[PDB]
DNA sequence: CCAAATAATAGTTTTTAGTTTATTGGG
DNA sequence: GCTAATAAACTAAAAACTATTATTATGG
């Protein structure tokens, strides 16, 4: 939740091009700093400059939340100095102002990147302090620093501080720090029912979220820029000759029926309609995965359940998902999320990880939602019987791609086009075009940044081995 | 295909009478509120031969026209349910008397007239008949002749009739008159399992480009949609009449009425206010041209059920512009035993409309032993969630691995796909059928869908009482 | 500069994807 | 002595299904 981030470069000569990569992992670092809506308050601080704030440690910025101001002064103010100076005497005046801010504000976790000894060891190891040490690379005072600090991180953090060094090669043909966009979740607690002598609590969980929006849409004058001049008004005009005002109490909650619209008003149906009160979170029936269809997975919440946060409910918990595994069998579930919840039907069937085992569950249709549309079979129309050419051109085309790698027996088929892991473009894209009105706000149409394109295209040779297959299939037709 | 499905009811009322005559009108009961709730794009009318006081529009003997063809009416169950019951009947007997002479070929005109009075589009006409002699038509052979010849010309029309057995047994095929040319649904008409929907046309046709340029005709079809309440209209309070809303912005008490061009679209992050523009904001959203282009093909075993995004549809192979587009869905379609590696693609629907990445699972021809196909062939678009779309996740004995399996074996479930109804929407259409007609005093119907209480239990036997074997329930 | 026969855009009401609400628990 | 969110129907159009229109090409 709280996060503590300050920058420390090696900026100068010894980076003429990486700074201009280091330069640019800056910008997107703080884009995401500012975009992600964090609370943590970023301080900068400089080496070797002109004039003094006290050993030419020159603090620029204290603590503060991210927003474009400090982005753009990131931008244009900083520039890379022609002075030397003690980059220890830096890392004290960091520890020194970063002391203050924790005891004025505590945080949870401290993350540092980069793109004697014993003062380190004190104060990075002291409670929770930490660093990723990212190279530029795929004086000798510098060199030695940099091996001792290598030392120090693989001693401290062991075989993940090994291989934990990554080039700027890895951070831009791949993606190594850019997903720090999340939405956070509400627990739910429920008690799982089966008929009426069981009753067991359980820990209801959203598994898969429709995509939400942080934010919403502000509409404001071309002129005021506010919407404090601006005034929603709605109001009902009476089917009359003129414009005559008519009431909200006057007002009826009619409904078409059929031919005819009946009067009605919306606490009458309170009044005289029922729901399911309370929650109810109660098993249905059993039946077979066989009978159970994709066909009709219907919803959009996917609902997760695992035991209550007990451990008596956690192993029964386990216990049932095997039965039900073992036995392919398959629990209908009636879910009531509350008590003015809408009454919902809905299946569900045990997750399995070696971490722990889950419950997930979907919802189920009603007949009303399920439609026939009889058609043609195809399979057997024989005034649209495919060609065995086809077939063949077809058949060649379909193992051109393969996305898995179905190249080792003793290791499993993976993915070499990953898709679930892909988050919205859509999002991505509204970022930059609003960091592009910020930095812009009198250039419009921001460019479409194509880059989005390569991680949502196949690999470039999946198209080519693929444009065998279809020439050969374009000339068949 | 948009049009009118008619139907037409028309009932002995001259010799059932000279209780069967009331079990007629009890079927024709509910009919008119189950195409309400299903389809109110369709026509129905009744019609009753024989009687005193005749009525019709060529003004025949013993026709009584009580309804004609509409769409059904509160008003009209409100009418016809004066002859409804024992009180009805006898109401029926007085105002329009019965018990008169009979002539098919005169009805068959006239229900004939009717259809052809009717100006919608037309889809389907049927005639309903219900009569309580398999053979009431022993009279003169001329008028048999006639009847049977007005018959035959209606079903060269188009015009389709039906007649069903009644309180008389009609020994095996029966219907000694009626057997030259027609050749039970009390229950059918009678349960009143009344909810639907419409059906029209499909989604949007894609262009189903492999490459960058073969187009090929696509058709896809949504099974499965959620149901919705009818929309409340507004009315007033006085006279119960739709009143049309008016809404308009207004700039904060200086007069002026701002247009759409006048505001602008903003948004607020942190210190900076971003200013854009609806057409600037619905320029956002586009991508790319919309389409189907194939990502590649990717193994059904990296496709795990627990990840699961909007229902999934169905598309189906349509020839709208292009020749042979279903030549190539044949092709592929075949191509499922082999293809477990399921294809990829991204659909976008129209242009500036955010792509979501959709596989496509050939579904099979599931033909059925009633030689009726049900699911025809085609691809299952289920959506594929986007990394955004996870949330956190928070951090065993075999005897009762045995108890618990023996305990959800004991008690099952067929699981009937069509076996289980929004107890919300049903009830709402109860309290909207009882405070629209008969029945003012409101009922409520029964759900299916609450678990048993003792019915289950017996089903299952006392086995869950000793199988509390769990050492300190989890019971607070 | 009037001199008629024949495609094209667009009057209906249809499904569905951004919309706005009362109940959650943090000095 | 306490705003960490969500079961949101509203005023939603970003399908037009099938029905009059026109400009076109006119013609003798």
């Amino acid at each position: 939740n709280k996060a503590a981030v300050v920058l420390c470069m090696d900026v100068g000569f010894t980076m003429s091009s990486p700074f201009e990569q280091a330069k640019k992992v800056i910008t997107m670092f703080v884009q995401r700093q500012v975009f992600a809506e964090n609370k943590d308050e970023i301080a900068l601080v400089l080496f070797g400059t002109d004039g003094t704030d006290n050993q030419n440690i020159t603090v620029h910025r204290h603590l503060m939340l991210p927003d474009f101001d400090l982005l753009e002064d990131i931008e244009s103010k900083i520039q890379p100095g022609s002075q030397q100076a003690d980059f220890l005497d830096a890392l004290i005046v960091s520890m020194d102002v970063i002391q203050h801010e924790t005891i004025g504000k505590k945080f949870e976790k401290r993350h540092i990147e980069i793109f004697q000894l014993d003062i380190i060891i004190h104060s990075l190891k002291k409670c929770d302090i930490s660093l990723q040490f990212f190279l530029p690379f795929s004086t000798e005072q510098q060199k030695e620093g940099l091996e001792i600090v290598k030392m120090v991180m693989i001693s401290l953090e062991g075989e993940d501080g090994l291989d934990e060094i990554y080039s700027f090669s890895e951070s831009l043909r791949k993606l190594c720090v850019f997903k720090k966009i999340e939405r956070h979740s509400i627990h739910w607690p429920c008690r799982l029912t089966i008929g009426s002598n069981l009753s067991i609590r359980i820990a209801a969980y959203k598994s898969i979220l429709q995509e939400r929006v942080k934010k919403t849409w502000t509409v404001v004058d071309a002129k005021t820029l506010k919407k404090e001049d601006i005034q929603k008004e709605t109001v009902y005009c009476l089917n009359d000759d003129d414009e005559t005002e008519v009431l909200k109490e006057d007002i009826i909650q009619g409904f078409r029926y059929g031919s005819d619209i009946v009067p009605f008003s919306k606490v009458d149906e309170e009044q005289m309609k029922y729901k399911s009160e309370g929650k109810c979170f109660s098993v249905l029936g059993f039946c077979k995965s066989s009978q159970v269809q994709r066909r009709f997975f219907m919803g959009n919440q996917v609902l997760k359940v695992f035991a209550a946060r007990d451990e008596a409910a956690a192993v029964a918990l386990s216990s049932l998902i095997h039965a039900l595994d073992d036995l392919d069998m398959v629990a209908i579930v009636r879910y009531a999320y509350d008590k003015r919840a809408n009454p919902q039907v809905g299946v569900a069937f045990p997750h399995i990880k070696h971490n722990y085992e889950c419950l997930v569950y979907v919802q189920l249709p009603f007949m009303e939602d399920l439609r026939q549309y009889m058609f043609s079979s195809l399979k057997n129309s024989k005034k649209y019987a495919p060609t065995e050419a086809q077939l063949n051109a077809v058949d060649a085309l379909i193992d051109s791609m393969s996305l898995a790698k179905k190249d080792e027996k003793t290791d499993t088929l993976e993915d070499l086009f990953p898709t679930t892991k892909i988050p919205n473009p859509r999002f991505q894209r509204l970022f930059q075009c609003l960091l592009h009105r910020a930095l812009h706000p009198r250039e419009p149409l921001p460019p479409i940044q194509q880059h989005i394109w390569n991680m949502l295209n196949p690999p470039a040779e999946v198209t080519t081995k693929s444009q065998i297959p279809l020439s050969k299939i374009k000339t068949l037709f | 295909y948009s049009g009118r499905d008619s139907l037409i009811f028309l009932v002995d009322a001259s010799k059932a009478m000279f209780t069967p005559f009331d079990m007629s009108i009890q079927c024709i009961q509910s009919v008119y509120i189950s195409k309400i709730i299903s389809s109110d794009r369709d026509l129905l009318a009744v019609v009753f031969y024989g009687t005193e006081k005749d009525k019709n529009s060529v003004n025949f003997k013993n026709i009584y026209v009580l309804q004609e063809l509409d769409n059904p009416g509160a008003k009209r169950i409100l009418e016809l349910d004066q002859f409804k019951g024992q009180q009805g009947q006898k109401r029926f007997q007085d105002m329009m008397g019965h018990g008169s002479d009979y002539s098919l070929s005169e009805v068959l005109w006239v229900c004939a007239n009717l259809f052809s009075d009717v100006q919608f589009k037309m889809s389907h006409k049927r005639i309903m008949l219900f009569t309580n002699e398999d053979n009431p038509h022993g009279n003169d052979s001329a008028k048999a002749s006639r009847a049977r010849t007005k018959a035959g010309d209606l079903r060269d029309t188009g015009i389709f009739l039906d007649l069903m057995h009644l309180k008389k047994p009609g020994g095996f095929d029966i219907s000694l008159f009626y057997r030259d040319i027609i050749s039970s649904k009390l229950e059918d008409l009678l349960r009143k399992v009344r909810a639907k929907e419409t059906r029209k046309r499909a989604l949007s046709r894609l262009k189903l480009k492999l490459n960058k340029d073969i187009v090929i005709s696509v058709g896809i079809y949504n099974l499965v949609q959620k149901a919705l309440k009818p929309p409340p209209i507004k009315l007033y309070r006085e006279t119960n009449e739709p009143v049309k809303t008016k809404t308009r912005t207004f700039n904060t008490s200086t007069g002026g009425l701002l247009l759409p061009s006048d505001t602008k679209r903003s948004q607020i992050y942190g210190s900076r206010q971003i200013i854009l523009e609806k057409e600037e904001t619905e320029e956002l959203k586009r991508f790319d041209d919309p389409g189907l282009m194939l990502m590649g093909f990717k193994p059904l075993v990296l496709l795990k059920k627990h990840h699961y995004l909007r229902p999934s549809l169905f598309v189906y192979p349509e020839e709208s512009l292009v020749i042979g587009s279903s030549t190539l869905f044949s092709a592929l379609l075949i191509k499922c035993l082999e293809k477990e590696v399921a294809a990829l693609c991204r659909y976008t629907p129209r242009r500036n409309i955010p792509p979501y990445f959709v596989a496509l699972v050939p579904q099979e021809e599931e033909l059925d032993d009633q030689k009726i196909q049900v699911t025809p062939p085609g691809f299952q678009l289920v959506f594929l969630p986007f990394a955004d779309d996870k949330r956190k996740m928070p951090f065993a004995t075999p005897e009762q691995v045995g108890k618990m399996k023996a305990i959800v074996e004991k008690l099952r479930f067929t699981y009937r796909s069509d076996s289980f109804e929004n107890p919300v929407l049903q009830q709402h259409f109860r309290n909207l059928e009882a405070l629209a007609l008969d029945l003012m005093e409101p009922e409520q119907a029964v759900d299916l869908t609450l678990p048993k209480v003792e019915a289950m239990n017996k089903r299952l036997g006392s086995l869950v009482d000793e199988f509390k074997e769990l050492v300190y329930p989890p019971d607070y």
